RNA sequence: AAGGUCAUGGCUUAACAAGCCAAUAAUUCUCUUAGUCGAAGCUGAAAAGGCUGAUCGACCACAUUGGGAAUGAAAAAAUCC
RNA sequence: AUAGAUGAGUUUGGUGAUGGCUCUGAUUGAACACU
């Protein structure tokens, strides 16, 4: 019972007062974390080496 | 052990006390020698093993051959292609 | 009835580097992690450990990154044994003798 | 680790001192998981991520910002408004608790004692406007906020 | 100065991870489990920061120094004893990064063999 | 490799290998002091609090000092030499 | 166990600090003096 209750509170939903007066935060920026290759870094590679030369 | 013990334990057993040092001495001996072959791998901190291509910066490269002294002059490698 | 078969356990696994190889036959030492907490400072400090691993077929070089398991007795001093090789140095793991498998052993 | 979070609060309170209307950050995601807790909290105007200079002031909460990838991520920067209400600084102190040289881990029966004001541990009891961090396996919650999960964890700093 | 900047260009020129990638026959480290081998966007110029081009140039400025100390007057130089101090402590941290890194891949076993740089010079701790 | 073991372990033995632990004192030695511990006693608002180590319980040691063995299921004696 | 956290005298021509000392509280397998 005390492992129910516990588990059960930890996997609670929000309060609702608390979802419809907190104000708003874009999920680009409050879950956007991963950071992915360049998808161009292959033809920025390429035409570095030109200005390089 | 203690000192005590050291001194009582080879009065008990004299002989048997000496048959121990001698194997004891076989692996000292052979761990001498192992030493003496490691720290010959060792080398210098500073200049550990000169190769021909270390004596090969004093001259940038350009002298073919390294210089004499007790030494020997051997070949080094060269730039050639390189300029000032 | 008469047979003591060995209990086939399977322990925890642990990450470390090869720090010796070659110095005794079929035993390497691995460097593993660990965490202990001081109950004066009320921190964890890195207690990082050194064991002796059996390596039965002698398929571990120096620096290499292996996983070990507890439980497996070979001798006064051993009681981890490899289980996989990680990452390899010097050469592939293709170029070495295969690691038997918890079972073969 | 957390070295971040505590040049985070050092530097929240030095922008506060100050009087800024906006502060920069280093973009990361344990920085934006504090940052998330003070404005969930109420103690932050806003979260945006940008580049160097801060975005268009008005058009703070539209703002577009980039796709973050390898070409810009070193550059990115998270960018929090603070507040200022009757000539006092909504987020005046920010004290760390654990730092790099210790991280203090509270139990759930502690943070229930600090929450009501009464010391556990390393930690003190709360007083009129304070605030606990802690950073737990469901995320950087408030004291009360955890106490009522019933989880313990990380203590990150205390905000007055 | 002019032979200084000359070997520089024979450092980058011989270990120069944009050569040592065709010149020698495994220069990569061995892969590791599960890792696969993926194309990576070509160099837009010289190596010219990898450990090994960095121990080779630490090297050259070890010789020229060292061997100005031990010339005539030599030990009269009492300032340039900490120069050299901090130029085999500079290589040590490189040999001592790069031996992990690397997992003995043939790329640093030619830096060693070339340069004769023995464990003595990053192993233990240089007293000078 | 063999023996031993309920089983494990140089625990034991033969033959080989030169290792294993430590490097900031592992190991060893000298001096000074002390029976150890407990919400057992006293004390602080409190701290892995401090102090003590009476009466109570647990443990260790001792029986003028030093050097010893046997008996016995077991030394666990104010025994014995 | 959620009521539990306290001071005082004393350095200086004077002021604010620093820093000890002493007193205020509780106690003893206590001793001594007067009872
Ligand atoms: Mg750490
Ligand atoms: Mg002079
Ligand atoms: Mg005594
Ligand atoms: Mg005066």
């Amino acid at each position: 019972a005390r492992y129910l209750a516990n588990k059960r509170a930890a996997q609670a939903p929000e309060r609702l007062d608390e979802v419809f007066t907190r104000a708003t935060i874009r999920e680009s920026t409050a879950k956007n974390t991963f950071v992915p290759l360049d998808p161009e870094a292959f033809v920025k590679a390429e035409e570095a080496r030109i200005k390089h030369a | 052990i203690s000192q005590k013990e050291k001194k009582r334990k080879m009065k008990q057993d004299p002989y048997g006390w000496a048959q121990a040092q001698q194997r004891k001495a076989v692996n000292v001996k052979r761990q001498a020698e192992l030493q003496a072959q490691r720290d010959a791998a060792w080398g210098d901190p500073v200049k550990g093993i000169t190769t021909p291509f270390v004596e090969s910066f004093d001259s940038a490269g350009q002298a073919s051959v390294s210089p004499p002294k007790v030494e020997e002059p051997k070949p080094l490698p060269t730039s050639p292609h390189l300029r000032n | 009835a008469a047979a003591t078969k060995v209990s086939r356990k399977m322990f925890r696994e642990l990450h470390g580097v090869v720090v010796t190889s070659g110095l005794i036959d079929k035993t390497v030492k691995v460097r593993v992690g660990g965490q202990k907490f001081n109950k004066f400072l009320q921190k964890h400090f890195d207690d990082p450990k050194q064991y002796l691993v059996h390596d039965p077929n002698n398929s571990l070089r120096a620096g290499d990154v292996v996983a070990i398991m507890p439980g497996f007795i070979t001798s006064k001093s051993k009681r981890h044994v490899v289980k996989h090789i990680i990452a390899p140095a010097g050469t592939p793991i293709e170029e070495r003798p295969p690691i038997p498998s918890l079972d073969e052993l | 680790g957390i070295q971040q979070i505590t040049n985070m609060c050092s530097h929240l309170q030095n922008a506060s001192r100050a009087r800024l209307g906006l502060t920069s950050l280093p973009n990361t995601k344990y920085n934006l998981a504090l940052a998330l807790a003070l404005h969930r909290a109420g103690f932050i105007s806003s979260i945006t991520r940008g580049g160097p200079h801060p975005p268009t002031p008005e058009a703070l909460m539209t703002y577009e910002p980039e796709p973050v990838t390898s070409a810009n991520v070193a550059t990115r920067r998270l960018w929090v408004g603070l507040k200022y209400w009757n000539e006092e600084p909504v987020l005046k102190e920010l004290k760390p608790i654990s730092k790099p040289s210790r991280l203090v881990t509270a139990s759930l029966e502690q943070l229930n004692r600090v929450a009501r004001g009464f010391p556990a541990g390393y930690m003190k009891g709360l007083q009129l406007g304070e605030c606990l961090f802690v950073n737990t396996d469901r995320g950087v919650l408030e004291v009360r906020e955890a106490v009522e999960r019933k989880v313990g964890g990380l203590v990150l700093c205390k905000v007055k | 100065k002019d032979r200084k900047h000359a070997n520089i260009r024979r450092c980058i020129e011989t270990f120069g991870r944009h050569i040592t990638d065709q010149s020698l026959e495994r220069p990569t480290p061995p892969l590791a489990r599960g890792v696969e081998p993926k194309p990576q966007p070509v160099r837009a110029g010289p190596d010219t920061g990898s450990s090994e081009v960095q121990i080779a140039i630490l090297t050259s400025k070890i010789r020229a120094l060292s061997k100005a100390l031990e010339g005539h007057g030599g030990n009269r130089d009492k300032n340039n004893k900490r120069s050299l101090r901090r130029l085999c402590h500079k290589r040590q941290r490189l040999l001592r990064y790069m031996e992990r890194k690397e997992r003995g891949s043939g790329r640093w076993h030619h830096m060693l063999e070339t340069l004769g740089l023995t464990p003595a010079t990053w192993k233990g701790q240089i007293t000078l």
